[PDB]
RNA sequence: GGUCGGGUCGAGUCUGGGCUCCGUGAGGGGGGAGAAGUCGUAACAAGGUAGCCGUAGGGGAACCUACGGCUCGAUCACCUCC
RNA sequence: GCCGCUAUUAUUGGGCCUAAAGCGUCCGUAGCCGGGCCCGUAAGUCCCUGGCGAAAUCCCACGGCUCAACCGUGGGGCUUGCU
RNA sequence: GGACGGCUCAGUAACACGUCGGUAACCUACCCUCGGGAGGGGGAUAACCCCGGGAAACUGGGGCUAAUCCCCCAUAGGCCUGAGGUACUGGAAGGUCCUCAGGCCGAAAGGGGCUCUGCCCGCCCGAGGAUGGGCCGGCGGCCGAUUAGGUAGUUGGUGGGGUAACGGCCCACCAAGCCGAAGAUCGGUACGGGCCAUGAGAGUGGGAGCCCGGAGAUGGACACUGAGACACGGGUCCAGGCCCUAC
């Protein structure tokens, strides 16, 4: 079974598209991140949120600042509303689709 | 089809205003339409991007024809199947997904003839 | 949105304060200026000088104690302070320590010229060479070991002892404050 | 009570209200509208030109009593009458109708009126292509 | 806009160059060659400025056409050419040769040397193809390539260095990246640094690899695999600064 | 290369429907200064009907009346807190 | 005309009984602010280190045009930073 | 070779710009290195000569001739597909390489010069590099709510076509997504930055001149050739204006 660069674990089952990094020939490079899924209606996508602070010279302060990604989702990883996945860049997959998804820790529940 | 750059609209929905004209290297041509025809193949040579050379198939004859490593050239008689629209396979127009009907059976395209000029095609197990 | 070259001189916030002006009038009268734009290149001069030395009081090493360094060197160099100095020092200096390196004070001392205005005079005619190098420019600041080398140029008629306007000016043998 | 978002995540909305009220600034408002520039007839100039209409007199407010001399002048970039005022003493007498002139601000605190006369906000400054001062001091003859 | 640059600017130049940026407006843009631009500099500049054999480019071209300079055992008559990192610069009429190797503020400069170092060049590998064949390229540092078989192919690795006999080409004495190995950085900010070879950290996508390295008084920093560059088993054997 | 066509990117040209923009401009509105003017005397002292808010109606005009409120109300007579 | 003056836009650092200014009063969504102890994580945060953030411009010293401005050598900084 | 340089800032609130990264999703003439090759034929036409036409701009016919001009053939080579081997690099192989199949496309100037039997400058193919670009992404930087819902190829998918290349870029067929009150959409203004001015600083403001990038060449639209242009000193049309004319 193959070794994509970042060490995680694959999934179980071996049947996807070739839109998939381990299972098929589509291949990651350059920047990942875990995020936090709050779409995935479409098919084989999902949504997925970052949260990180900006901070304000002026005021000394700083404010929030989500970006959403707008990832590819391998059968395989069904990731689902609320799951901590790991995503990764790729090339242009669709309009707004560069990244894929190739880990998950679920989340039953939410806060 | 000409252009081939980037879409009017963002995401949001909002309209794009192109803040330049559109070049040459973003532009498309007019598709192949790879036919059966009665014979004399029929292909034009593209000149491209670099100098570099596209040959188009305009009415094929023979798919090469494959099966476990072993090939033949295997004339072509019609198409059915086309998944990528229905008007192909009333026109009779091959693509990469196609299904003909060949001497020695069906066979699935493997091939964009209109890249590589040439009709290669995989036999059916039946 | 390029460099555009700026005065090296500042002008005072208001321009008719008593005080101010008092006090440039006397230094202007003692020292021979002919422009207060000279006197306030001259006092930009030291508020640089301090304002450097302030940054490097708080200031932290590896970079501040070079510049520390560079400063205390400088002034020395230029004889404005002992080589055993400090930036204690530098905060205690005076634009009239700054105006008594000029050359065309140095002249005025050296007993070369009997008065600011004819040192001056000499320094703009050509008759005064500072190493060698004839200058002409009265607001140059001597540096402490070109300030022995001054001289009468050679081809200057006052270099001839025969010469009327030196034997005033040796008739006058005097220095000291200028 | 102690003032609005002091929290350290609160940059957003302290930024917010900082903008609203800066709109309660009215120098910011008219820089950042632009209303100077559409109110203008000098369209955002120092200076300008203008024909003489007519030759006029105004009043001083009410302390002082006299008859501050000025004209009537069409500006030529818009084609705009403005009513300018002719500094000096024999000034509106070097001037005549149907002349070149050039119109200044009169100085004035908000760009405006300046000391006795109400309601106007320009100056004369050169006559057919001279300086009104020099013509007053009597140098420097009119061409025309 | 419409296409490829033929121009340089003297402001926009390479910062490793030693050029005077605010004398003229024009610089030699310099061809496509060996090595790059940021680890270059073109010979009408070593001809003209570094070596001032000439005080203007007429003469230099003149000489450069005469044939009087070596790069590597040969012959360039271009001004244009690139003349790269671990360079042979020789001129035999006055018996010098230098290499062109990094200072430490980070520029390229000329380091005197005699005709037996002048015979060597050291070549980091950086590439390994296939060819047809079944040869293997190696693909050099300066942008050359040298063919070997299926033998030795496994006694050259991509980040090994090759002493190359360079009016010939032939390999003598490779040098592998390994533990105690002799090194001598060529970018970044620890630029003329040289030691031994202390550890190999990996960083798993395409985050570069990184070497920790040994100086002669001891100290210990870390740079990047690529920018370090093997002259020795244990000496550097090169001549370095 | 023409001449027929059959497809395409296609500016433009006619037009009808909307939507604003600009140059003007009758005739009504109020606003701001000023000039002395005209009618009165609303307000400030209990300003000679205490004043003001809200709503409503009325009136040459300031304004008046009603219902509810306020003291940013004066005075003298009570009890109380001080 | 811009900055400053202007703590007349106020993070530093302004005010809201009578001067401009507390919604008529309450309830509550987002947001922001959040009691105490223990354990963990190590996201922010801090330290150290690798790679980048062009040159010019800025500061400093030293050199060359008489000094200077200018230019060069070198040190530092700058780029909101990103990794 | 003329696609650089040079000019300007209309447009553009955008991956245009800055910065970090990516291209295993791509092109690259000139240049470098390596490895190889240059075989066999053929043809035309300028210049020139005869005659001209036309107001010009421009342009015709006939004759003659060459080439590092053009064409052909084969050999190399290139591309596609299928099968399997696992030698290479990489963080990771739809990649490279080996063997075999079926096919399509398909080079070259052994030219010129010298001190000529050797040297120099050169032609073609392949592998890489370099140079210069294309495309993708994360972060980052105005105003307005007297602009609150917007989007209909619009978001995604399956299959394709097209492109140098990924991609709703386009198409056919499936679904109902995508953006938004942390302010979408719309409107307004504006080339972006490095930088500059000011100020004790915090900050406020500007972003003509130098560099970097971008865009444009009366407005609008479209193409040829070339490695590269949809081409400021090249082409075509419309609109608008102007000039010469034998109209
Ligand atoms: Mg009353
Ligand atoms: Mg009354
Ligand atoms: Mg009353
Ligand atoms: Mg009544
Ligand atoms: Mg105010
Ligand atoms: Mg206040
Ligand atoms: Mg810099
Ligand atoms: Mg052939
Ligand atoms: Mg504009
Ligand atoms: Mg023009």
């Amino acid at each position: 079974m193959r070794e994509i660069g970042l060490k995680v674990q694959p999934p179980a089952e071996k049947c996807d598209d070739p839109h998939c990094p381990w299972h098929g020939h589509l291949r990651i490079h350059g920047r990942y991140f875990e995020g936090i899924v709050v779409s995935d209606k479409g098919k084989k996508t999902v949504v997925v949120e970052r949260r990180h602070y900006h901070y304000l010279k002026k005021y000394e302060r700083y404010e929030l600042r989500r970006s959403k990604v707008h990832a590819h989702n391998p059968e395989c990883i069904d990731a689902k509303v609320g799951d901590r996945v790991l995503v990764a860049e790729t090339r242009p997959i669709s309009k707004t689709k560069s990244w894929v998804v190739v880990a998950v820790t679920k989340r039953a529940g939410e806060r | 089809a000409i252009w081939q750059g980037r879409s009017l609209k963002k995401p949001s929905g909002g309209r794009i205003i192109l803040a330049r004209k559109k070049r040459k290297r973003e532009l498309g041509r007019e598709p192949a339409f790879t036919r059966v025809g009665e014979e004399k193949e029929k292909k034009k040579i593209i000149r491209t991007y670099g100098g570099n050379r596209k040959v188009r198939l305009i009415e094929a004859i023979y798919a090469n024809v494959f099966e476990n490593g072993k090939g033949r050239k295997v004339k072509v008689l019609g198409v059915v199947e086309n998944p990528a629209n229905r008007q192909y396979v009333r026109r009779d127009i091959i693509t990469k997904g196609a299904i003909i009907e060949t001497e020695a059976g069906r066979a699935i395209v493997t091939s964009r003839p209109g890249q590589d000029g040439v009709v290669n095609a995989v036999l059916i197990k039946e | 949105d390029p460099k555009r070259q700026r005065k090296k001189y500042e002008t005072p916030s208001h321009p008719w304060i008593k005080e101010r002006l008092d006090r440039e009038r006397v230094i202007m009268r003692k020292y021979a200026l002919k422009n207060k734009k000279e006197l306030w290149r001259h006092e930009t001069q030291l508020k640089e000088f301090r304002r450097r030395a302030r940054r490097l009081l708080a200031a932290r090493g590896k970079q501040a104690e070079v510049e520390r360094v560079q400063l205390l060197q400088r002034l020395n160099r230029l004889g404005l302070l002992p080589a055993d100095a400090v930036l204690d020092d530098v905060l205690s200096l005076t634009v009239e320590d700054v105006l008594d390196r000029r050359l065309q004070t140095i002249v005025y001392k050296k007993g070369l010229a009997r008065t600011p205005r004819q040192a001056r005079q000499l320094i703009v005619h050509g008759h005064i060479e500072v190493n060698g190098q004839i200058i002409r420019s009265p607001g140059y600041l001597v540096l402490k070991a070109e300030e022995d080398t001054i001289t009468y140029s050679k081809t200057s008629p006052f270099a001839r002892e025969s010469h009327p306007e030196r034997m005033v000016i040796e008739q006058a043998k005097q220095g000291g404050e200028a | 009570g102690k003032k609005a978002p002091y929290g350290e995540f609160a940059g957003r909305k302290l930024k917010l209200k900082r903008k609203k009220f800066r709109w309660s600034d009215i120098r910011y408002k008219r820089r950042v509208l632009r209303l100077k520039e559409k109110s203008d007839p000098l369209e955002g100039a120092p200076q300008a030109k203008g024909i003489v209409l007519e030759k006029i007199a105004v009043e001083a407010k009410q302390p002082n009593s006299a008859m501050r001399k000025a004209v009537r002048v069409q500006l030529i970039k818009n084609g705009k009458v403005v009513t300018a005022f002719t500094p000096g003493d024999g000034a509106i007498n070097h001037i005549d109708e149907h002349d070149e002139v050039i119109i200044e601000g009169i100085g004035g605190p908000k760009g405006g009126s300046m000391g006795d006369i109400p309601g106007i906000r320009y100056k004369v400054v050169k006559v057919n292509r001279v300086s009104l001062k020099e013509l007053v001091k009597g140098r420097k003859e009119k061409p025309r | 806009r419409k296409g490829a640059k033929r121009h340089l600017k003297r402001l926009a130049a390479p910062d490793q160059w030693y050029i005077s940026r605010k004398r003229y407006k024009w610089a030699v843009r310099p061809r496509p060659g060996p090595h790059s631009m940021k680890t270059s500099i073109p010979l009408l500049y070593i001809v003209r400025d570094y070596l001032g054999y000439a005080k203007t480019a007429r003469e230099a071209r003149k000489i450069l056409n005469e044939g009087r300079i070596l790069v590597d055992g040969r012959v360039r008559r271009d001004y244009k050419f690139p003349v790269g990192i671990m360079d042979v610069v020789s001129i035999p009429e006055t018996g010098e040769h230098y290499r062109v190797l990094p200072n430490r503020i980070g520029k390229l400069v000329l380091h005197p040397i005699s005709e037996k170092e002048a015979n060597i060049k050291p070549l980091r590998i950086s590439n390994k193809r296939m060819v047809k064949g079944a040869k293997v390229q190696l693909n050099l540092h300066d942008g050359s390539n040298h063919l070997v078989t299926v033998d030795d192919k496994d006694n050259y690795r991509t980040a090994y260095t090759v002493l190359m006999k360079v009016p010939d080409r032939e390999v003598i004495e490779i040098l592998p990246f390994d533990v105690g190995a002799y090194v001598f950085v060529t970018r970044g900010k620890n630029v003329a640094r040289k030691g031994k070879i202390v550890e190999v950290r990996r960083f798993p996508m395409g985050w570069p690899d990184v070497v920790t390295i040994e100086d002669e008084n001891g100290e210990l920093f870390d740079t990047l695999k690529e920018y370090a560059f093997v002259v020795g088993k244990e000496k550097p054997e090169i001549s370095l600064p």
